[PDB]
């Protein structure tokens, strides 16, 4: 590596990035970090880690069809802010209108998992705007079908969360996901990847600049895009339990309400 | 929705 006016240029679009990307997410990784670990004492989350104290916080707080339906809605200003940002991404919005149309609506579930490990450790989950965290095992001992709901992503968020990726890193990571050209239905296949291959170049010399301590990082991130994917895959077979799930789905309304702050 | 979601983005893209 040298320090030239392209490494330079990377490091700018690396800024850029950053800078879009705090103007577009209110909710960082930093500021979620800080909540979990126990330094915004401004906001204490209460937490929820069995039925009674479910029900010691009520205050504070087909089923599953609904629920998926109550989160899709809750996750619309999610999929704005993404919008919004991909806007940023030099290029992005000089595409073909349907290219970026499916771009983002393929993109945005991959990011909204990406963000939900930043809310996520091995014990549980911030719920209710960082006013709560709800435990994983909890979640892991309720009635099928959804006591299989979000487990996979714990197990995924422990490991890309051992990453150690910081708000600056996930604001190329994430422009890196919306400009895939892999993508079906995608047109123009050729400007995506001119774009996303600048943005591999920025990815991965922030990476070498920001994580002295992992040699392959580069690659180990990429790869986490497998489990991203496969994440969103099994969501259309979720649906397909809740079909032939035979039994009593009824579930305690304030846990209703819990997983509509999930995804 | 798929339908829902892309009349997301592309309002949101306006
Ligand atoms: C919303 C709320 C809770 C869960 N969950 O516990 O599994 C899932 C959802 C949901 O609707 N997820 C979702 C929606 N659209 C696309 C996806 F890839 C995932």
């Amino acid at each position: 590596g040298q320090l030239n006016p392209e490494s330079a240029d990377l490091r700018a679009l690396a800024k850029h990035l950053y800078d879009s990307y705090i103007k577009s997410f209110p909710l960082t990784k930093a500021k979620a970090r800080a909540i979990l670990t126990g330094k915004t004492t401004d906001k204490s989350p209460f937490v929820i880690y069995d039925m009674n104290s479910l029900m010691m916080g009520e205050d504070k707080i087909e089923v599953a069809i609904r629920i998926f339906q109550g989160c899709q809605f809750r996750s619309v200003e999610a999929v704005q802010e993404i919008t919004e940002y991909a806007k940023s991404i030099p290029g992005f919005v000089n595409l073909d209108l349907n290219d970026q149309v499916t771009l983002l609506k393929y993109g945005v579930h991959e990011i909204i998992y990406t963000m939900l490990a930043s809310l996520m450790n091995k014990d549980g989950v911030l719920i209710s705007e960082g006013q709560g965290f709800m435990t994983r095992e909890f979640l892991k001992s309720l009635r099928k079908p959804f006591g299989d709901f979000m487990e996979p992503k714990f197990e995924f968020a422990v490991k890309f969360n051992a990453l150690e990726l910081d708000d600056s890193d996930l604001a190329i990571f994430i422009a890196v996901i919306i400009l895939s050209g892999d993508r079906p239905g995608l047109l123009n296949v050729k400007p995506i990847e001119d774009i996303q291959d600048n943005l591999l170049q920025a990815l991965e010399l922030q990476l070498k600049l920001n994580h002295p301590e992992s040699s392959q990082l580069f690659a180990k991130l990429l790869q986490k895009m497998t489990d991203l994917r496969q994440i969103v895959t099994e969501h259309v077979q979720l649906l397909q339990v809740i079909k032939k799930t035979e039994t009593d789905m009824s579930l305690h309304p304030l846990l209703q309400e819990i997983y509509k702050d999930l995804y | 929705s798929n339908l829902g979601l892309e009349d997301i983005i592309r309002k949101a893209l306006m």
